[PDB]
């Protein structure tokens, strides 16, 4: 005897708190990972679109206020602890153009593996990454390229040593919580989700309850859609 | 003594990752070393001059031999390891000149070409023009967020709204931005942290 | 002997200043590096309990080997074989009593001084627990011994009737410690002006050997005793410092 | 370019996230109505309360109300001195799991006994006298855990929150080495 | 190449041994270089000399960084053993060595060795050493980057 749908029908006759969910889901996800992750580019224009609103009514109460700071305390409190969030995801992006900044020309002059680039990207990041290669390369080539053989004159792949490709690492071990949602669709058993398979072993069948530590490469699935946490 | 000057530059620029790396900054990079520079650049001078020596002859004595192709893919090698140590030393001096134009150098100076970076003599002609244009590059990207003006500083997170804030001998009473502050020495605060962090990385009020 | 070894171990366990407690962090880092032995500032029992320090400042010679039983029993809830008995090193700072005047009266009581240090020893060997068997009962037993009062204040008994004295050391299973033997000599700022400068002679234990090198200056906290030995008198002892912590300056 | 450490937490990075959970108040000041608001963004309810009647308000906003003693953090579940011994004989029983760590384990031991030490029931050698003790036990487990290591797998069934980010930049530098040996062999 | 850790072991030398005659040296004496004689290379040149040649170049003769010798005092006591005394670099140079070579009974003793100093970098990274002189200078990064985490842990609890 189940009542509960009888009840879900009984009462009935986005939100600003899961967008700053996200945000502290997609902030954790950045640091730990090795390649670089797609933007979020479609929530990410509605709060620098809800900052700028509310920044104003602050200077509105407080100057047209003229007994109760303590309201005016809060919210000055914590405009400066959600535009910290920002001013450290989009400056952790930013260290990672400036490792594979070589790697990344690579899939732009190859026509078919993601060409993303607007979702791989912000708007302004592709305005530091074209102007960051064009001005590191004017240096090396007055140092070094002016003294430059025929065949050492370009630095894209040079093969012949393990050097210029730049590797995003595929194998680092990183620290998953797993965290998926049963039924109440790829779950083997009652209390546990599917085998990560890998190349040599047997399966290494995770549950929903523990933590574990694997490689970055098996569970590069499961990321995309939301079922493990970092 | 073939590839010896890329055993003297290698291990020469691993000192400079090691004052940066425990606890102190690297303010005052030490210098460009040139010296052991022109000493490798005389030797790709010398080792290109064999490559086309080797040129005309395999076209009138040699005649296409495959010994004769063992130094083609000799000195093809050392072209490469002394570009490798060549490129090693001069990505680690730039990576420096990038925090230290991303820690203390546009953070409420707002234009600072002078005052900051005091040596402008350990680095060469080339490092210190690309120095300038990069601070230029910067400037862009904190004229389209508007999260905050100059986004630069301030890593750490915030807590404790209301702080103490001790003024450690510097006169001047300098400050207009968000009122004047009329700063005599010795004589201590009860402001909040946002007008401040402007001020505790000049050097220029001690406590937290 | 019954109980003032819970009075002890709970002033290990319990003991703290403001925020972070440090006899439970300074037994625990001293176990992973495997140094085995604790530092007791000395101000911090009087500040905790004064019956305590009533008793060790009255019979140290008795009591200090209670509590060295006394850690043993708290790290076994730390890492949970084989732990051995741990050292307790002390230091302070009242007075120091000069070397020139050291009385008849400061027989067994904690004493620091200081002085220059002339000369060392050779090491050598103590032993703390050994086997014994009989030679024509052989029947085993085992004597611990932890005090140390030179010659002997703990010997082999006389029946486990058979003959005077029928036991035999086994070499085969005991264990052994380490002993120093220094010499210390006044500093000649306190200048005998129609005198020599006297000397004493100390021992260290299993932790303080090789520490410190001939020509230095330093302070010395121990327990001022006396021993018998005949190596000129009637019923003449000999004076000597068992040394419980040496806090050396700065070597320089 | 962070530059400083850039692949972990620096552990004032982790009081900013147990900062975001919510707790109980017992508040000191009404301004419900009878018959200016707290508006901000990510609660934006509570306006509403009455003297000495609990709610639940984000842990962030219930520092700065005790600070000037509008408020009284009440105590969670677990800091309790008659909870806290089951968690203990729960470890000695069992030597080989982790019995049961909210995973605010540590960090909200720190900022309600420094803040809010008026409000339970005797902090003096109740419940620093078991939270330190509950440290040292479990990090023996820990110490054992690692000679156990391999190249494809671990489990961690139940750790907190800041004995790991202690613990990554040991693991995760050694385990690339152990991966970097066995396939190179392949 | 742009770490510095990798473009400094390839300096290494190593006792390897010609197949053919050259009539040129860069390093004295002879041009022609007779065939049967033994030089030490370095490892950016003698790693592409190995393979190009279906005889090639170069015969690659073991070292003494592999002798039995070492190989033996290691499976004793992988803990009090100096490895800043072989050369300078180990983990570095055994990788490599294993894939020029590919042998199946080296990976399963650096596999142990690299274990048994694990575990004692993280007992003595609990805040009056000599392991900062025994350390190889691969464990020497994640020895300061260890000591420099449980610093600023035991630093943040206590005020």
């Amino acid at each position: 005897i189940n009542i509960d749908d009888i009840l879900a029908e009984l009462d009935k006759e986005v939100s600003p708190q899961q967008d700053f969910s996200d945000l502290m889901k997609s902030w954790k996800n950045e640091r730990c990972s090795p390649e670089l992750l797609p933007y979020p580019h479609q929530l990410m224009k509605r709060l620098l679109n809800r900052i700028s609103m509310q920044s104003q009514l602050i200077e509105n109460i407080s100057m047209g206020f003229l007994e109760s700071k303590l309201p005016l305390l809060c919210m000055e409190t914590e405009l400066e602890r959600l535009k910290f969030v920002i001013r450290s995801y989009i400056r952790c992006r930013l260290s990672k153009i400036d490792k594979f900044s070589l790697y990344l020309r690579q899939l732009n002059e190859d026509e078919n593996s993601l060409i993303s680039l607007t979702d791989l990207l912000s708007k302004d990041e592709i305005k530091y990454h074209d102007t960051h290669s064009l001005i590191w390369l004017k240096l090396v080539n007055d140092s070094i390229l002016k003294y430059m053989p025929e065949e050492l004159q370009a630095i894209n792949d040079t093969e012949g040593s393990v050097n210029m490709i730049d590797e995003p690492d595929w194998n680092k071990f990183v620290f998953i919580h797993v965290n998926g949602p049963p039924d109440g669709e790829n779950e083997f058993g009652k209390p546990c989700y599917t085998v990560t398979i890998p190349d040599l072993k047997e399966e290494v069948e995770l549950t929903i309850g523990s933590i574990y530590v694997m490689r970055y490469e098996v569970i590069r699935d499961l990321l995309r859609d939301d079922k493990v946490a970092l | 003594m073939y590839g010896d000057l890329g055993n003297k530059l290698v291990l020469e620029a691993k000192r400079t990752k090691q004052l940066y790396a425990r606890s102190n900054q690297d303010v005052n990079l030490p210098m460009y070393h040139e010296d052991i520079i022109r000493n490798i650049l005389k030797e790709v001078s010398n080792l290109r001059k064999n490559t086309e020596y080797l040129k005309e002859q395999q076209q009138l004595g040699m005649l296409d031999d495959k010994v004769a192709k063992c130094q083609y893919f000799v000195t093809l090698l050392c072209m490469e390891r002394n570009k490798r140590c060549l490129l090693a030393y001069q990505r680690l001096r730039t990576d420096i000149l990038d925090s230290m134009a991303w820690n203390n150098n546009g953070l409420d100076l707002m234009s600072s070409i002078t005052f900051s970076q005091q040596d402008t003599n350990n680095l060469s002609h080339q490092e210190q023009e690309y120095l300038k244009e990069y601070c230029d590059l910067i400037t862009d990207l904190k004229s389209g967020d508007l999260v905050d003006i100059d986004l630069s500083g301030s890593l750490v997170p915030p807590s404790d709204v209301f702080i103490d804030v001790r003024v450690l001998k510097d006169a001047g009473e300098i400050q207009t931005e968000y009122g004047v502050f009329n700063l005599i020495k010795d004589s201590q605060f009860f402001v909040r942290q946002s007008d401040v962090e402007r001020l505790i990385q000049q050097g220029y009020l001690q406590k937290i | 002997n019954t109980e003032i070894i819970k009075s002890f171990k709970n002033f290990i366990l319990e003991f703290r200043l403001d925020s972070q407690f440090i006899y439970r962090d300074q037994l625990r880092n001293n176990i992973l590096v495997k140094n085995y032995s604790l530092t007791v500032n000395m101000e911090h029992l009087i500040g905790y309990n004064e019956d305590i320090y009533k008793k060790l400042s009255d019979e140290p010679s008795d009591i200090i080997p209670l509590f060295e039983t006394a850690i043993t029993q708290v790290a076994k809830r730390i890492s949970i074989n084989s732990l051995p008995t741990f050292q307790l090193i002390l230091n302070s700072n009242a007075n120091q009593i000069p070397l020139r005047d050291l009385d008849s009266e400061h027989v067994s009581k904690i004493v620091r001084l200081s002085g220059i240090i002339i000369s060392t020893s050779v090491l050598s060997s103590r032993a703390t627990y050994l086997s014994i068997m009989c030679r024509n009962c052989r029947h085993t037993t085992s004597i611990t011994i932890n005090n140390f009062n030179t010659g002997n204040t703990v010997s082999l008994p006389r029946s486990c009737n058979c003959g005077p004295d029928p036991y035999i050391i086994i070499h085969e299973s005991s264990k052994f410690i380490d002993q120093q033997f220094l010499k210390l000599q006044e500093i000649p700022e306190l200048v005998p002006v129609g005198e020599m400068p006297r000397n004493l002679t100390m021992t260290c234990d299993r932790y303080l050997t090789n520490k410190v090198i001939p020509g230095t200056r330093v302070t010395i906290v121990g327990i001022y005793s006396i021993y018998n030995s005949k190596n000129s008198g009637v019923a003449i002892r000999t004076p000597y410092i068992k040394i419980l912590g040496i806090q050396s300056d700065v070597e320089t | 370019l962070p530059a400083h450490l850039q692949q972990t937490f620096s552990p004032e990075e982790i009081q900013f996230i147990v900062e975001n959970e919510p707790i109980k108040i017992f508040p000191r000041i009404t301004t419900r109505q009878k018959i200016w608001q707290l508006i901000t963004t990510d609660d934006k309810a509570l306006n509403n309360m009455v003297a000495m009647r609990s709610t639940e308000v984000v842990l962030w906003i219930a520092l700065l109300l005790k600070q000037q003693s509008k408020c009284s953090i009440v105590a969670p579940q677990w800091l309790t001195t008659k909870e806290l011994d089951r968690k203990i004989q729960y470890e000695k029983t069992h030597p080989d799991r982790f019995s049961e760590l909210p995973w605010n384990w540590l960090v909200l031991a720190r900022i309600l006994f420094n803040k809010a030490k008026d409000d339970f029931h005797d902090p003096i050698h109740e419940l620093r006298g078991k939270i330190q003790d509950l440290r040292e036990i479990r990090q023996i487990k820990v110490l054992k855990g690692l000679k156990y290591l391999n190249e494809s797998h671990l489990q961690l069934d139940n750790l907190s929150l800041l004995e790991i980010n202690e613990l990554r930049p040991f693991i995760t530098e050694i385990m690339d080495k152990l991966r970097e040996i066995h396939t190179a062999s392949l | 190449y742009y770490d510095i850790d990798d473009v400094l072991a390839d300096g290494t030398e190593f006792p390897c041994k010609f197949q053919y005659d050259i009539p040129g040296l860069g390093y004295n004496p002879g041009r022609p270089i007779t065939k049967n004689t033994k030089l030490s290379l370095p490892l950016w040149l003698a790693r592409i000399l190995a393979i190009v040649g279906p005889v090639p170049f170069v015969e690659l003769l073991p070292p003494d960084m592999f002798s039995t010798k070492v190989m033996n005092a290691i499976k004793t006591d992988p803990v009090a053993l100096d490895l800043h005394s072989i050369n300078s670099h180990f983990f570095s140079l055994a990788i490599k060595w294993i894939m020029l070579f590919s042998e199946k009974e080296l990976a399963n003793v650096v596999s142990e060795l690299l274990l048994q100093r694990a575990q004692e970098l993280n007992h003595h990274a609990s805040s009056t050493s000599t392991f900062l002189l025994k350390l190889e200078e691969m464990e020497k990064e994640i020895y300061k980057k260890s000591h420099e985490s449980y610093k600023d842990t035991k630093r943040w609890m206590f005020k």
